[PDB]
RNA sequence: GGCCAGCAUCAGUUUUGGUGGCAGGAUAAAUCCAUAGGAAUGUAGCUUGCCUCGGUAAGUAUUAUAGCCUGUG
RNA sequence: AGAACUGGCGAUGCGGGAUGAACCGAACGUAGAGUUAAGGUGCCGGAAUACACGCUCAUCAGACACCACAAAAGGUGUUAG
RNA sequence: UUUGCUCCACACAAUAUAGAUGGAUACGAAUAAGGCGUCCUUGUGGCGUCGCUGAACCAUAGCAGGCUACGAAUUGCAAUGUCAUUUUGCGUGGGGAUAAAUCAUUUGUAUACGACUUAGA
């Protein structure tokens, strides 16, 4: 019959191979993958490409990203780190609204007084066109 | 506490009637040295007939882990005594480390039992080898096939006290 | 252009005290944006003003100032000290005091 | 212990068609439809099919998991509503005084009447619900036949009267009187 | 920062949102609750008529217009929680109290104005899934507050006027970003990208 | 000529950060590298009802078109 | 009601226990800076709506020992064994 | 007896601040769900996108901020280096408005006294 329309959510859910960013810690920012499964409240994880070790850590020092590969069970760090490499996960982070987001906090707190000048004459600029356009 | 684990090597005081005593060792649990030192006092002083005084300590050594990074089951024998009586159990913890289950064990007994360091004896623990001998749900449901689940309900924190959106849980 | 400011507003939260006492030689300022003892460690030394006004003009002015800086930090939640040359006076309680950077470390 | 996961299915007969969004279940049918507000429940509802349905829940502890198979009886119950319809059948028993019933139409809506309880001169009245279709048998004529889709109001409508037609400082194990539920069938079946 | 502060009470705790004002209120901000007929409060609603019975108990026997005055409406119930986190028999309670105004519904000049959210207060992200909570209007109303069908079409009718206001804006804002999207590939701008903006 | 401030260089008491070198431990353990053995939450591959190039399944198979564990060094 | 040992109050303020002659910490010249005790850090109230593993939903929950009250007997209510 | 009163314009004089000196920047409901854009067979629709903090958005250069459309130095190495915001009085000039209450007397639907209720050119 007519499609039953059936929608609640769809997860980031936690499981092997998934991509995670670290928010605490002393490798916060840094990107990591998850190996396998501790319990229902902690993992384990291993970026090698990011710099990151081998840890088991909890998932309150972690966010689930939306990307995610494939790796077996319980793989170890020369493993992780090619099949990073293949999937080319380091890319298609970058290309997200989230990780341009996070380079323009980045960049906008690296900014130094003189920039900060450069940003408003160059935005007085941009609404003086804008201004003359939308009239 | 932040747990460690001591190779404790003791000896009976030699004499001249025996000056080569039997050497007794015991793996033990424990956040330092010093109260290492004194569980090995409390120990085999329940078994054989000696203490501080009359003895002394050997060789004092830090067990690290050998395989760190992986995940393992430790099976543990264990025994405490509550307000009304002694009693023994058997519990499956799924951490990467000896110390890290013991860290765990502590806790959730004191949880559920309300027992504390001071009752508590660690007899046993155990890597197990094979996914076969575990018997324990709690630890049976995290070793399927393509295991997956979500968290639902996500909470983000806050350095701020006044936002200006209404949050939202959809991880 | 609008803008001509070059001080921090903060808040004259209370005194130092305990339970039930209080040592009005030292006062707690909470600053704006300052949430950590570090990121305060910042704020060490700076002058602090409080204006406010008075019916009688003195030396050609009716608003009047009481000085002092910040000496050290406060637990846990970016909250300082400081000491006054005159202490202050505990109707201030909420009030809006004005940190400089007049001396720099920059 | 806290679960991982939880599921249970639901097998979506022909041409019925099982809307759902944010855990508002609105099933239609031949007979009629049928809506429900679940928003009491965590509960993720799935589709696989057209054919059938998941419904699942995680984390757990025997009240969610427990609430599930609940969650699960009440939408079977709702989509055999809409196909088989339900059916009570309510006989009457009197020893002494026949109970004379009728069916009325006051300012208001329908009401269901009910004279002669022992000798009474009390006019018991009922409403009827909103959805229920009400009807006196035919082939016997003590009987009352409850129709509909609801069985939430149907035997609900049902208990009213059962319990409007008690016994009252008498004793129960002699006085045995009212209107008494016989069969819960469906229309068709 | 702001001079005045709006805060939305709905699907607020009452007690984790009171804190939070008992102190800004006596750090010297001027605090405006708005919409307090929508709080809400944990555990089940028998259980809080029950306290509020309690309360109600509670009354000076030889004349009981000297005693706990039994307020009905969640304005005044929450500005009871609050008064109870503040020093209130002294000046610096009674000035921190006087910064602070409590409502039932949007009044005017608080409808054209913007609502913020105290996020360590909610409770969508305090309590857990599952546990039963309970609502300030029908509790008040079970106690003898006559006026929840009233700020209840007033409500609606703010929602109107809102919702056309909301209307209008969307689409003068998607001409606004249709209009500066077409300077976006500029070089005064993927000149700005290099600064973050 | 003195009193009130500011700065610098110093002294005493003290607090808070950045950072370098060296030693010890199972001369850390691990990771990583080579090798032997083994297994399954069983990978290619092989018999497999159709069906998406063996998707499915239940068997086979111990690295093969994924990998893992243990030990040794 | 009557004794033993030590400590204290009485003769003794101070921080804490909301309050208290006796409890905990600690014993006092006048002041400054620093650090701590016992106790505490949602707000009143100076200080983390800090971190972590778990239990509990109570139609008179529970919450700083002395302390200001609670038993026997029961509950597939739940958790673990 | 416009000697008096009211509001407006400014010349201001005085007093007090529970304390801004860039902006209080507006949908609503759900959170085991939503927003935004678009297409249509306008639905609890299809597709796409977003969130993971407002760390944003807007405004923002110029003698405390100018003349045209040159000057700012010697306040001399820092000392609020004043513009806010109500109230009040006075004067200038522009209009506008022309009363009640209480006591005393009286009433008794009232009453310890006050008070209440009534009547009186």
């Amino acid at each position: 019959s007519t499609d039953s329309i059936v929608k609640a959510s769809n997860w980031r859910l936690v499981e092997v191979g998934r991509v995670v960013l670290i928010k605490k810690g002393q490798s916060a920012g840094k990107l990591a993958a998850i190996v396998e499964i501790i319990d229902q409240k902690k993992v384990l994880i291993d970026g090698p490409k990011a710099g990151v070790p081998r840890q088991a850590i909890n998932l309150g020092q972690v966010v689930l990203t939306p990307l995610t590969f494939a790796l077996p069970r319980g793989a170890r760090t020369a493993t992780v780190s090619k099949k990073w490499a293949a999937a080319a996960v380091c890319e298609k982070w970058a290309a997200s609204s989230w990780a341009k987001k996070i380079a323009q906090r980045e960049r906008r707190a690296a900014l130094t007084d003189f920039e900060r000048f450069q940003v408003m004459v160059l935005r007085k600029q941009k609404r003086y066109t804008v201004k003359k356009a939308l009239a | 506490a932040h747990f460690k684990e001591y190779q404790v090597i003791g000896r009976r005081l030699p004499t001249e009637s025996v000056p080569e005593p039997k050497l007794f060792r015991m793996r033990i649990f424990a956040s330092n040295e010093v109260i290492a030192k004194s569980r090995y006092w409390y120990f085999l002083q329940k078994l054989h007939k000696v203490k501080k005084a009359s003895g002394e300590i050997v060789s004092i050594n830090q067990i690290n882990e050998a395989h760190p990074t992986k995940v393992k089951n430790f099976g543990v024998w264990v025994r405490y005594d509550s307000r009304s009586g002694t009693h023994n159990m058997y519990k499956e913890i799924r951490d990467v480390s000896r110390v890290a289950a013991v860290e765990t064990l502590y806790q959730d007994m004191a949880a559920r039992h309300r027992a504390r360091f001071r009752s508590i004896h660690i007899l046993k623990v155990a890597e197990i080898e094979k996914t076969a001998d575990v018997k324990r749900q709690y630890v049976k449901q995290f070793l399927t096939k393509d295991l997956k689940f979500p968290l639902p309900h996500r909470v983000q924190k806050s350095t701020k006290t006044f936002s200006y959106k209404r949050p939202s849980t959809f991880y | 252009a609008e803008s001509h400011r070059l001080y921090v507003k903060g808040k004259h939260l209370s005194y130092q005290r305990s339970k039930r006492v209080n040592n009005p030689n030292v006062s707690l300022i909470k600053i704006e944006g300052v949430a950590t003892p570090q990121d305060a460690q910042f704020y060490l030394g700076k002058r602090i003003a409080y204006v406010y006004r008075a019916s009688k003009e003195v030396r050609g002015s009716k608003i009047r100032v009481m000085w002092g800086k910040v000496t050290r930090t406060h637990g846990n939640s970016g909250v300082v000290r400081a000491t006054f040359r005159n202490n202050l006076p505990a109707k201030t309680f909420g009030a809006s005091v004005r940190i400089f950077l007049y001396p720099s470390n920059i | 212990m806290k679960y991982i996961q939880t599921e249970q299915q639901i097998e979506v007969p022909e041409g019925v068609t099982v809307s759902i969004k944010s855990r508002i279940v609105k099933v239609v049918g031949p007979r009629g439809t049928l809506t429900k507000n679940l928003k009491h429940i965590d509960v993720t509802f799935t589709k696989v099919n057209n054919q059938l349905i998941k419904v699942a829940v995680h984390n757990g502890g025997r009240k969610h998991v427990a609430a599930l198979r609940t969650v699960k009886s009440l939408v079977d119950n709702m989509i055999t509503g809409v196909t088989k319809g339900y059916k009570y059948k309510m006989r009457y028993v009197y020893a002494h005084f026949p109970i004379n019933v009728n069916i009325v139409e006051k300012d208001g809506a329908k009401f269901i009447e009910v004279r002669n309880f022992l000798g009474d001169k009390k006019i018991r009245n009922v409403p009827v619900r909103d959805g229920v279709t009400i009807e006196f048998s035919t082939n016997v004529k003590d009987e009352i036949v409850l129709s509909g889709n609801s069985v939430e109001d149907v035997s609900q409508n049902a208990a009213d009267l059962q319990q409007i037609c008690r016994v009252r400082n008498k004793d129960i194990r002699k006085f045995l009187d009212g209107i008494y539920v016989s069969h819960k069938g469906f229309i068709t079946e | 920062s702001q001079p005045v502060v709006v805060i939305d009470a709905k699907d607020h705790l009452l007690g984790r949102l009171a804190s939070t004002i008992a102190k800004q209120v006596l750090n010297g901000q001027k605090i405006v609750v708005v919409r307090a007929e929508a709080l809400n409060i944990s555990g089940e609603f028998f259980r809080n008529k029950l306290k509020y019975h309690d309360f109600l108990r509670k009354a000076t026997a030889f004349n009981k217009t000297r005693g706990p005055f039994h307020f009905r409406a969640p304005s005044r119930i929450l500005y009871k929680a609050i008064r109870g986190m503040v020093s209130h028999k002294t000046a610096r309670g009674k000035a921190a109290l006087e910064r602070l105004k409590i409502f039932e519904g949007i009044p005017p000049p608080y409808d054209k104005k913007k609502r913020v959210v105290v996020p360590q207060a909610l409770r969508v992200l305090r309590l857990k899934p599952g546990r039963k909570y309970t609502t300030l209007g029908k509790l008040s109303t079970s106690v003898g507050w006559k006026y929840e069908d009233v700020v209840a079409k007033l409500e609606d009718k703010r929602k109107v006027r809102s919702a056309e206001y909301y209307a209008k804006k969307r689409a003068f804002t998607k001409k606004v970003s249709s209009a500066s999207a077409a300077a976006s590939e500029s070089d005064v701008a993927k000149q700005l990208a290099s600064f973050g903006y």
